[PDB]
């Protein structure tokens, strides 16, 4: 795979600035945090539930194990 | 005679100035023909986003009739005496000139005076030229070279008047009004902003009297609040890539910021550019060309053509090169080109610099061949340097250049500097800007 033989592209214009003309951390916080919150809210419903389940099974199972070895659960 | 004595035999250019500020300059020869014209400090750099394209629109109207010679009357008069009337606009200068028999100099000066001061600008003519300009915009779109150079200016001078094209955006062409034009004219076409130049078989005294006679009415005041001055234009290291795989060859233009017209460094830079040179598939030298870039390109078939350039503006400029090549040859071309700029910055040899100096000497003299090239040199020089630089001075400046001067001057403008890059066509292989930037050191 080599530049020049990848694929066909027509009518696209790309504008760029030298890295020396710009900031490396533009709006790092004033925008970074808000986007992180967006991305977090955006996935938490897909990611978190299964782990909350793990957490529950773990605490229940661990406590169940403890109680089971005692005289008076 | 030696090249040295020949240099000291060129008639000195004579310069005078009228009360209204108009400068009159001429170089007399014994040619039975001549070229006389008006050079003006007006161009798109002086335009704002609202009237960008105004100057070019005026160029379209300039020869369409004057109050004294309506319609095609001006045209008939020029043609009947066998003269030629031409014009051109750039981002900083505008010129209107006539080639005619030396004996017709009086009528030539009258016609120019008439053109520059009494242009009709008939509403119906303005509407016709509107369509002509739109069609010219479409034609220019088919010239990949013109497109890439307009793109280079757009990105290199982004956010400044120099980023603007001479022709202006199509919407400005559709909306510019006579009011806009007359306004542009009253503001820029003033005597202090013009130079009446002439070269050929004529005497300065005759030209001066003709100028007094025909240009005295030209305003030389304007005022104070309306004196269009130029602000420096910021250069930006950047890239603009218009990918169009439908085009057969890619065009690439790359440049670092140049010093501007007035700087002494331009001579050494011209020497360096002469070393790298130019090339195209029809050159007979091929593998034996002296320029490493030229011979590598020719033997390895790396491009159809390439050309170094030093485009100068008042206080800035574009120093670099343009090449046309196959979609699979862009990286190689950029690699060899940048390698050559670096070789000059760190290792220019006395012998190659001497070659560069000789190329420049030949280009300078062979360019001033004929009354038109000479007249243009007079007009432009007076606007840019404020004086005609004699060949003997150019030689002295060229003579001062050696390998040390070339390494130092090239290092100053090329070494570890951010370039402006413009690409158009099948450019998937045009190197990423970071890679191009790293190539600068
Ligand atoms: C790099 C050298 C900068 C100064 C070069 C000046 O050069 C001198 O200019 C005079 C006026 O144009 C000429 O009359 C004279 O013959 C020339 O040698």
């Amino acid at each position: 795979r080599q530049f020049g033989h990848l694929t066909r592209v027509r009518h696209v214009i790309t504008y760029s600035l030298s890295p020396f003309e710009q900031r490396a951390f533009p709006h790092y916080f004033s925008k970074g945090i808000p986007n992180v919150l967006r991305r977090t809210r955006a996935c938490i419903l897909r990611v978190a539930p299964p782990f909350v389940a793990f957490y529950l099974v773990y605490t229940w199972g661990t406590q169940e194990f403890e109680k089971s070895k005692r005289k008076n659960p | 005679a030696t090249y040295a004595q020949a240099l000291q035999s060129v008639p000195e250019t004579q310069v005078s100035q009228l009360d209204n500020g108009l400068r009159v300059a001429s170089e007399q020869s014994s040619q039975p023909t001549c070229t006389v014209g008006v050079w003006i400090d007006a161009g798109s750099r002086y335009e704002s986003e609202k009237n960008n394209g105004a100057g070019y629109f005026v160029e379209h109207l300039a020869f369409k009739g004057t109050k004294n010679r309506p319609g095609n009357a001006l045209e008939k008069e020029v043609e009947s005496m066998g003269a030629h009337l031409n014009a051109y606009s750039t981002r900083e200068h505008t010129a209107y000139y006539i080639k005619a028999l030396s004996k017709d100099l009086p009528k030539a000066v009258e016609l120019l005076a008439d053109i520059v001061q009494n242009c009709s600008l008939e509403d119906s003519q303005i509407e016709k030229e509107r369509d002509v300009i739109l069609q010219e915009l479409q034609e220019n779109d088919t010239s990949m070279r013109d497109v890439v150079f307009n793109y280079l200016h757009a990105t290199a001078f982004q956010g400044t008047p120099l980023a603007q094209s001479v022709e202006g955006p199509s919407e400005n062409v559709r909306k510019l009004s006579r009011a806009d034009l007359t306004e542009y004219l009253s503001r820029h076409y003033k005597a202090p902003r013009m130079v009446l130049a002439a070269a050929g078989g004529l005497e300065h005294r005759q030209l001066l009297d003709l100028a007094q006679k025909h240009f005295s009415g030209l305003s030389g005041t304007y005022d104070e609040d309306a004196v269009p001055t130029l602000s420096p234009c910021r250069f930006t290291g950047s890239q603009i890539c218009h990918r169009e795989d439908g085009l057969p060859l890619a065009h690439v233009a790359i440049a670092v910021e140049g010093p501007g017209w007035a700087h002494p460094d331009n001579v050494a830079l011209q020497v360096a550019n002469a070393i790298i040179g130019h090339y195209d598939c029809t050159y007979g030298g091929g593998a034996h060309l002296s320029s490493p870039l030229a011979s590598i390109a020719a033997t390895n078939k790396l491009c159809q053509s390439f050309q170094t350039f030093n485009i100068c503006y008042a206080d800035t400029g574009l120093l670099g090169a343009h090449f046309v090549c196959d979609h699979m040859s862009i990286d190689d071309m950029m690699f060899v080109l940048q390698g050559q700029w670096m070789r000059l910055c760190t290792s220019a040899t006395e012998s190659e610099v001497l070659r560069g100096k000789n190329l420049l000497r030949n280009a300078l003299v062979s360019h001033l061949d004929g009354t038109t090239p000479v007249c243009e040199d007079i007009g432009r020089s007076l606007l840019t340097y404020g004086r005609r630089i004699p060949l003997a001075e150019w030689e002295s400046r060229i003579a001062e250049v050696d390998a040390r001067v070339v390494r130092e001057v090239c290092s100053k403008y090329f070494y570890d500097q951010c370039p402006a890059v413009a690409g158009f066509g099948p450019i998937e292989q045009l190197p990423d800007y970071n890679r191009i930037r790293s190539g600068m050191f």
